[PDB]
């Protein structure tokens, strides 16, 4: 399905004209004829794109409800449900109990679904942002005549004819040009135009000239075609195809997650099934041993968790919003923790996506600008009598201008009408020299041969400012070696002095070395023309030249290059500190690419690939040993022809990488390579070359301004601000919170176990149920929650940047120390915190524990209103059911009393309480007194012992789990400490989460 | 999954579960020791008596008259045991639920206490103390009847236990 794509393409562009016209059974001059047309058309069929498969059904909704964890809830409301049922072959109570249970569930499920999935219900949206993107119409030639038609009938074969300002409809052999340029960013991720023309330039279809591709506009000229490829067959659509209908599958969270429901579920069911055959040993048939089975669903199930759990993402993320790092899905908040790999595009990414000048060579010296947006650099050179003579050619020498638009924006940023390197010479003066208009001004212009492509230079005469000369200066630029041949002295310092021979090198010099950079080299020079050979008036003649164009005065040479946002180089060190891998993926050419590498860091200083060392050691390229150069750059004409086995071992073998020249899918194979490997991808990137990319990482990142449509609707996550930098806050907001999540783990489950045991003693004891199915509800829903949620905002116990990634399969969020320190430990001192209480209540209305066992079938027993307390009083139903209601009410508390202590010791793993201050979280704190008030409410406030059954309590009855409270406070205390300091062995190997 | 230390993991649940539950056994020894052996801390569930009956759903002692309380003395260990007083369509016994030292005060439907016994001493006080006809020519109808007791002392609880002080059962008797 998805792996052809993966490959390049296949041309031919170097096949003549007729010959083509023979594959396609087509006409050069007249194209093809209509009948023909159509039926190319049945054949093939639209040159459109299959309307995005993938069509999301709305009932999506229904996704949320399920997932694993919402479905123990399911099965265990329909438990809950099938319990009643079983029930109705009696009397029974159930009324309030067993379907409210049930219903309670049903209603987290569904609750617990509509929250995440409205928080989901933002974000969708990419192939409505893709076909933002498409022409409407076409001119085609057919019979011999040309009609713009609808694009969707071009076929293969026929002729087209595109001029400046269009689309490309579809892939096309070029026939016919001339001055046409091209825009190919949508495949490099390049704009600056190509020229097509009628003979094939290169092998690579990719590189011709004669091949125009769909996706792209032709930039100016005029120009005709044979369609190759029409539809989802050109080359773009192919990367189309290639995407939307991508598969988005689960994220670590929630991986994490579904692994809990399966130690939860394991333990459930193996308590739930063994509280079966314990029944049974005792004496109670399938009848009763099948209720309790069930009945045990629940102490199991934190009802509780799902809604902590969300809570708990929801409020990271809204600390990220602050950061203004937007965060369209809730599992992402974790995410980011794990990434281990960025792919990240170059233009527009890690750069600004502009372009400046470099450095100038004159008076014999290299000069060094600066190329920084808000210029952080220092002035290189003000002084020189070379330098303003310069200046002067740059700015006049110059036909550019910036837009209106603009005062109010710094000068590097403002937007020039011209080209590229015109723009850079304006800026260049604009900043350092003065306003340029006042320049341009004052030397008016008199006469200019613009840039020719034939002289390869533009010159000027103006009339000289200075009013005391205003005789005539003529200014030019163009090759450098093109100047030279045109001068006959040098303005070194303020005078001229004769290119000697030893000055043609040092110039020769200065050439060499600034081409080398990868920057663009243009020459200065100048003359002062003799006022006695054109007068005041004179004519000059940009038609002939009746004045000099040689033995003029070499000025100097002017270079440039382009920078990266700011945030970069850092955003990419505290990455790898991290210990993550960046590596580079761009459409753009290798010098450049490299140069920004070692920019920002990707590449380190005196890492080397194998030609740099061929470079210094002199040598040629094979007695370098690959191996020794840690770092690549691969250019993607090299990539298109490796096996995906050989780039899966580039990608071991080298550190630090660089793909330059790549295509989408190279972008794309890159990314799967990576992924082979099993490790996260965060693909970061701008255009529409990034979309499939982006389409395949695990997570893709777009910048949001710069960004095309393209990125952003391929993309989950958007860098409105453009800021790198949001990136590394990005992986960071998926740590901490990791290691909180297991602390509100611990916190609930703890609770689970003295919910639980009352049950069992009851069921074993036969003693008077201790605490309902109803009290339960109220520690779950309600007290629990503030503390639980209350975890989040707790602080690192250690400095987690400094830490490795996480390997996802060995360590669980929850694993099974968590369990046993919650169940096997804590729970268990909280259970008999709780069955204090309910020996207490009972012992001090009558009836002392020895008494208690046996009892409740004349407990329950309707019948008897007699039942004898030790003391011998006589009891009814009512009023010893009164007794029983304020137990469950005591026991409720008891937990609450011990959840304190639960949540003391749970707001560190490793750290003391001391240490750590469990007194700067602000939020616990609210939760310990946002749990007792609840408790305190439940029990005083009246209706309450009607509604929910809970009985006011005396004042004794509070302080009864207290010893329990402390003792878990001391014993954790005392496990940590004892952790700390032998870090090695066996606390730590047990009971560390 | 341990491979050695199990028994690095069983030493320690049997001197740590051990601990907790020797701890535990702390705190209820402790609880039980402030409790009197004779009456309980709070009477208050037991506040108002409920009425029960015998329908399952004597010497030593002494000679006793319809009089007024009956004091036994303090609830105390030295005296030895405080002495007890002595007493085709069914038959129905009712009796007031026992509660220490409380004195319970005095000083058409269908066809169908004496002080001197309170106050109740409480069991260790008073091992066998004991406490305190519907002849009817309806037979072949399902009859209902509540029985009630009066006082001052005495209060119902129509909402709740309705044992509180009154009965509510449904006699039979086919022939």
């Amino acid at each position: 399905l998805e792996n052809m794509k993966k490959e390049m393409e296949i041309n031919d562009h170097q096949l003549s004209v007729a010959e083509l016209e023979q594959k396609y059974q087509t006409s050069a001059t007249k194209g093809l004829s209509a009948s023909l047309a159509a039926e190319l058309l049945l054949r093939d069929g639209p040159n459109a794109l299959r309307p995005p498969r993938g069509t999301p059904e709305y009932v999506k909704f229904a996704r949320q409800l399920a997932g694993g964890l919402q479905c123990l809830m399911w099965v265990a409301a329909a438990i809950c449900l099938i319990a009643f049922a079983i029930q109705a072959s009696e009397g029974d109570l159930t009324t309030d109990d067993n379907l409210y249970l049930a219903l309670a569930l049903i209603a987290v499920v569904v609750v617990t679904g509509c929250f995440g999935y409205y928080q989901e219900f933002k974000s969708t949206n990419i192939i409505a942002s893709f076909k933002n993107l498409v022409p409407q119409q076409a001119t085609v030639i057919r019979d011999g005549d040309k009609f713009q038609i609808n694009a969707d009938q071009l076929v293969v074969g026929d002729l087209v004819e595109m001029k400046g300002g269009d689309r490309v409809p579809a892939d096309i052999r070029i026939l016919q040009a001339q001055g046409r340029k091209v825009d190919n960013s949508s495949l490099t991720g390049e704009s600056e135009p190509q020229t097509r023309s009628p003979e094939c330039t290169h092998e690579s279809p990719l590189e011709t000239r004669n091949i125009a591709f769909f996706s792209t506009m032709c930039l100016e000229g005029t120009a005709q075609g044979l369609v190759v490829n029409t539809g989802d067959r050109t080359i773009i659509g192919r990367i189309a195809s290639l995407a939307s209908g991508v598969e988005n599958e689960k994220t670590p969270i929630a991986i994490e997650i579904e692994h809990f429901v399966d130690i939860i579920a394991g333990l459930a069911i193996l308590f739930g099934a063994t509280f079966f055959i314990v029944a049974m040993c005792i004496g109670y048939t399938f009848l009763r041993a099948m209720v309790f089975f069930m009945a045990i669903v629940v102490a199991y199930v934190p009802e509780g968790l799902l809604a902590t759990v969300t809570v708990c993402l929801s409020l990271t993320a809204k600390r990220l919003a602050s950061k203004n790092c937007v965060v369209k899905n809730l599992e992402a908040v974790e995410t980011l923790g794990s990434t281990s790999v960025i792919c990240s595009d170059k233009t527009g990414t890690l750069t600004q996506n502009r372009m400046t000048v470099s450095h100038l060579w004159f008076d014999n010296h290299i000069h060094s600008a600066d190329t920084t947006e808000d210029q952080s650099g220092q002035t290189f050179d003000q002084s020189s009598e070379t330098w303003r003579a310069l200046c002067r050619v740059l700015t006049l020498c110059n036909r550019a201008a910036f837009k209106s638009g603009q005062d109010a924006v710094p000068v590097p940023k403002r937007i020039v009408i011209g080209d590229a390197s015109e723009t850079a010479l304006l800026k260049f003066s604009e900043l350092t020299l003065g306003n340029a208009m006042g320049y341009r001004e004052r030397f008016p212009k008199v006469c200019e041969i613009p840039f020719n492509s034939t002289n390869k230079f533009q010159l000027s005469i103006h009339t000289l400012e200075d009013p005391r000369d205003p005789r005539h200066v003529l200014v030019m630029k163009g090759a450098p070696e093109r100047v030279l041949e045109r001068c006959s002295s040098i303005l070194i310092k303020g005078q001229e002095l004769p290119l000697d021979e030893q000055w043609r090198e040092a110039f020769q010099t200065a050439y060499l070395s600034l081409g080398g950079l990868g920057e663009r080299v243009l020459g200065f020079c100048q003359l002062y023309l003799s006022e006695k050979d054109y007068p005041p008036g004179y004519a000059f003649d940009v038609e002939a030249m009746n004045f000099p164009t040689s033995g003029l005065s070499f000025a100097g040479l002017v270079s440039m290059i382009d920078p990266p946002r700011a945030t970069v180089p850092d955003a990419v060190l505290k990455c790898r500190t991290a210990g993550i891998r960046v590596i580079m993926v761009t459409g753009d050419h290798p010098i450049t690419a490299k140069a920004i590498a070692a920019s920002v860091g990707i590449i380190s200083e005196g890492s080397e690939t194998v030609e740099d060392i061929a470079a210094r050691l002199r040598v040629p390229v094979d007695q370098v040993n690959r191996k020794d150069a840690r770092a690549c750059v691969i250019n993607g004409m090299q990539l298109k022809d490796m096996d995906p086995s050989e780039l899966v071992e580039a990608l071991r073998t080298h550190p630090e990488m660089v793909f330059a020249r790549t295509s989408p899918q190279q972008k794309l194979v890159i990314v799967e390579s990576c992924q082979r490997l099993g490790a996260i991808v965060a693909v970061t990137g701008d255009g529409v070359n990034d979309s499939p990319a982006l389409k395949k990482a695990d997570i893709g990142v777009a910048m949001g301004i710069a960004g095309s449509d393209a990125a952003k609707n391929a993309a989950d996550m958007i860098l409105l601000d453009d800021n790198f930098a949001s990136i590394v806050t990005g992986v960071e907001q998926g740590r901490l919170i990791f290691d909180n999540l297991k602390k509100s783990i611990a916190y609930t489950l703890t609770k689970n176990i003295p919910e639980l045991t009352p049950y069992l003693i009851y069921i074993t004891v036969s003693v008077p149920l201790p605490l309902g199915c109803i009290t339960i509800l109220f520690i779950e829903l309600c007290t629990d929650i503030f503390p639980s949620v209350s975890l989040a905002y707790e602080k690192a116990e250690s400095d987690i940047m400094h830490l490795r990634p996480r390997n996802p399969k060995r360590d669980r969020l929850v694993n099974e120390p968590l369990a046993a320190y919650s169940y096997f430990q804590i729970g268990a001192i909280q259970s008999f915190a709780g069955f204090t209480d309910y020996f207490t209540a009972m012992a001090q209305e009558g009836w002392f524990p020895l008494l208690c066992v046996g009892l409740r079938p004349q407990w329950e027993n309707h019948h008897l209103q007699d039942l004898q307390d030790s003391y011998g009083q006589e009891w009814t139903f009512g009023q010893r059911l009164y007794q029983q209601y304020t137990c469950y009410t005591v026991f409720f508390i008891s937990i609450e009393m011990c959840q304190i202590a639960d949540v003391l010791i749970r707001k560190t793993r490793r750290l003391s309480a001391f240490q750590q201050g469990f007194f700067r979280n602000r939020i616990l704190v609210i939760a310990i007194v946002f749990q007792v008030c609840i408790g305190c409410f439940l029990c005083y406030c009246p209706g309450m012992p009607n509604i929910f059954n809970f009985m006011p309590i005396r004042f004794q009855w509070w302080l009864v789990p207290m010893p329990f409270g402390l003792l878990i406070f001391v014993y954790d205390e005392i496990r940590k400490l004892g952790v700390r300091c032998c870090p090695g062995s066996w606390w730590d190997q047990e009971l560390y989460y | 999954r341990t491979l050695s230390r199990w028994v690095w993991i069983s030493l320690y649940y049997v001197a740590f579960y051990v601990v907790m539950s020797g701890i535990f056994a702390l705190c209820i020894y402790v609880l039980m020791r402030t409790i009197d052996p004779y009456t309980p801390d709070y009477q208050d569930q037991l506040k108002s008596p409920g009425v029960t009956l015998r329908p399952d759903v004597q010497e030593g002692s002494i000679n006793c008259t319809s009089e007024k309380y009956f004091f036994q003395e303090s609830f105390l260990a030295p005296n030895h045991t405080k002495f007890s007083c002595k007493f085709g369509k069914p038959c129905f016994i009712i009796k007031m639920n026992r509660i220490v030292k409380f004195l319970p005060g005095n000083s058409d439907g269908p066809p169908l206490y004496s002080l001197h016994y309170f106050p109740y001493y409480g069991k260790k006080a008073q091992p066998h103390y004991s406490n305190p006809k519907l002849l009817n020519v309806p037979r072949n109808r399902d009859v209902v009847i509540v029985c009630k007791i009066l006082a001052e002392h005495v209060s119902f609880d129509n909402p709740h236990d309705p044992y509180e002080g009154k009965v509510e059962f449904k006699l039979k008797i086919q022939k």
